[PDB]
């Protein structure tokens, strides 16, 4: 049987599980001819009763669409199982943030957030919701370029969308309140949480059940109120004051972590925020790495 | 970008041609698969869009594979099963097998879904779906002319009538021709509008705002090819014939 357009994954040489700890079976591997490093993501088939996983189909459909400096790069799809092959990225925001030897300057934090917000602006602009914003899904290349990754829960938008979305700690009020008519603001809330995480070095809100998250959110953003959040019913700066200190950084974080999604800042306005346009200006990632 | 567009000479040396299937025969094989997809799709209550996607999958697949090694009657269900997932109108595996079975065997009776022979026809479909993905190199995003038909027929202010005939021409171009293998969707859409205009004696150049490559020389060549197969297709033209 001929197959001009699907290469055997044997073209790559497996180096290291990196890892199952990251939502699944992803390997670092090496092109056998050029040495080019890649990431191999196996398409898992346990309890796949309906042929090729509709989920693999969306992510493949989506990644094929999204071509941008701040979105992970799908190179090709390989057979033998089936593998998604990505350009390899050495670091991930979660690893870097949990490593005491790693240190970000204010100048560098600006740049990390700038790349992230730009990736989001782009994917949203393409009618895609990532739906799984979290530090461990933000990659940074050996050269200090940030890439959004793990589009396995991502989906196109334009409503009765699924409510089982976004890791608990990064999940926005809308969803925890059972909202099914949500949009790009959900990714931005996660963007808020990751930003704050750039200083606190740990996820600001670590709930245990959906309600424990909601209580926590309230102990930070004020409480969910029809005055604060029109139609909802159907201390941000003080707690971060310690770690952050910089006025501008704190303010954006306040506008990302806004309770009402329609009053929550979007990717375009955040990129515009004075935080990226005052000193120290955003700087490249060299010494962080 | 020209991966899945072929010249007329490439269409002559198709995989099927290599195993001795005549040109004419190969079209039949293609037209018959499009019918099976259209029939199954209607029964499964999927959209025309989903049916169309599956037809394009099928057309492309047979630029790589041979009818002498993969029969339309095997490929159609798999293509459709796949296209329904891709287009977000997933139909269940058993359901698609059940409907395919009734289309291909109106008088037969579904096997016991516990039998080894049925467990096997399920397994065959999954295998074939997998081969389609690899044959198409996992490129599943199809652009269809219908998007663009709507576009022209508004931007030339056609009666609902004219617009409906254009959609009809567009749908039929997929079943009856290999245009989707030769011309981009915007050109095919121009072809369908042109013939629809000719068929209704409407006169509106309009196409230059739709595709820079398009020439009247080409439009007339293509509407003629299309009108002919339409004339060869029993009862098809009756559907758009003004009987008053
Ligand atoms: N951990 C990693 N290093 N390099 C990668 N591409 C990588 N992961 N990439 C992914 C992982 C999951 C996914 O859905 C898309 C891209």
């Amino acid at each position: 049987v001929e197959c001009p357009f699907c290469d055997e994954v044997s073209k790559y040489e497996k180096l290291a599980k990196i890892g199952q700890g990251t939502f699944g079976e992803v390997f670092k591997a090496r092109h056998r001819k050029t040495g080019q490093k890649v990431a191999l993501k196996k398409v898992l088939m346990e309890n796949e009763k309906e042929g090729f996983p509709i989920t693999a189909l969306r992510e493949i459909k989506i990644l094929q669409l999204l071509k941008h400096e701040n979105v992970v790069n799908l190179i090709e799809i390989c057979r033998t199982s089936i593998y998604l092959v990505f350009d390899f990225c050495e670091h991930d925001l979660a690893g870097l943030l949990s490593n005491v030897l790693v240190k970000f300057t204010l100048s560098e934090i600006k740049r990390v957030m700038q790349m992230l917000l730009n990736g989001l602006y782009y994917i949203h602009r393409n009618k895609i919701l990532h739906r799984d914003m979290k530090a461990a899904n933000v990659l940074i290349t050996r050269d200090g370029v940030l890439k959004l990754a793990d589009f396995g829960l991502a989906r196109a938008f334009s409503n009765r969308y699924t409510n089982r979305v976004v890791t608990l700690w990064y999940r926005p009020p809308e969803l925890l309140l059972g909202e099914r008519d949500y949009g790009p603001p959900i990714d931005l809330w996660g963007a808020g949480c990751i930003m704050a995480e750039m200083w606190t070095r740990s996820p600001i809100m670590q709930g245990n059940t959906e309600q424990h998250q909601l209580a926590l959110i309230s102990q930070l953003c004020g409480s969910i109120t029809p005055e604060v959040w029109p139609n909802v019913d159907n201390k941000v700066k003080d707690r971060l004051k310690a770690y952050v200190r910089d006025p501008y950084a704190l303010d954006l974080i306040d506008k990302l972590l806004v309770l009402d999604p329609a009053q929550r800042i979007d990717s375009d306005d955040a990129l515009n925020h004075d935080f990226f346009w005052s000193d120290p200006m955003p700087s490249d990632l060299k010494g962080m790495l | 970008n020209k991966r899945w567009y072929f010249t007329r000479e490439q269409l002559e040396n198709s995989p099927s041609r290599r195993f001795g299937v005549d040109p004419d025969k190969e079209l039949s094989y293609r037209q018959q698969a499009a019918n099976l997809l259209q029939d199954m799709g209607q029964r499964l209550n999927v959209s025309q869009l989903t049916i169309n996607t599956a037809i394009v999958y099928m057309h492309r697949f047979y630029m790589i594979q041979s009818f002498t090694q993969f029969p339309g009657n095997s490929v159609a269900p798999a293509a459709l099963f796949l296209a329904a997932k891709v287009e977000e109108q997933p139909k269940k595996l058993e359901h698609v097998i059940k409907v395919a079975h009734t289309c291909l065997h109106p008088q037969e009776s579904l096997p016991d879904t516990r039998s080894e022979a049925y467990l096997q026809q399920v397994q065959d479909l999954v295998i074939l779906e997998s081969i389609i993905l690899q044959t198409l190199g996992f490129e599943l995003t199809i652009d269809h002319p219908h998007t663009h038909v709507v576009k022209c027929t508004q931007l030339v202010r056609a009666s609902k009538d004219l617009a409906q005939t254009s959609y009809f021409m567009a749908t039929n171009s997929l079943h009856l021709t290999t245009f989707s293998l030769q011309y981009t969707p915007p050109v095919v859409a121009c072809v369908c509008i042109h013939l629809a205009c000719k068929w209704s004696n409407w006169e509106i150049h309009w196409w230059e705002y739709v595709d820079a490559t398009v020439t009247l020389e080409l439009l007339d060549e293509l509407t003629h090819e299309l009108l002919q197969i339409l004339e060869k297709t029993p009862n098809r033209l009756k559907r758009i014939w003004n009987w008053r």
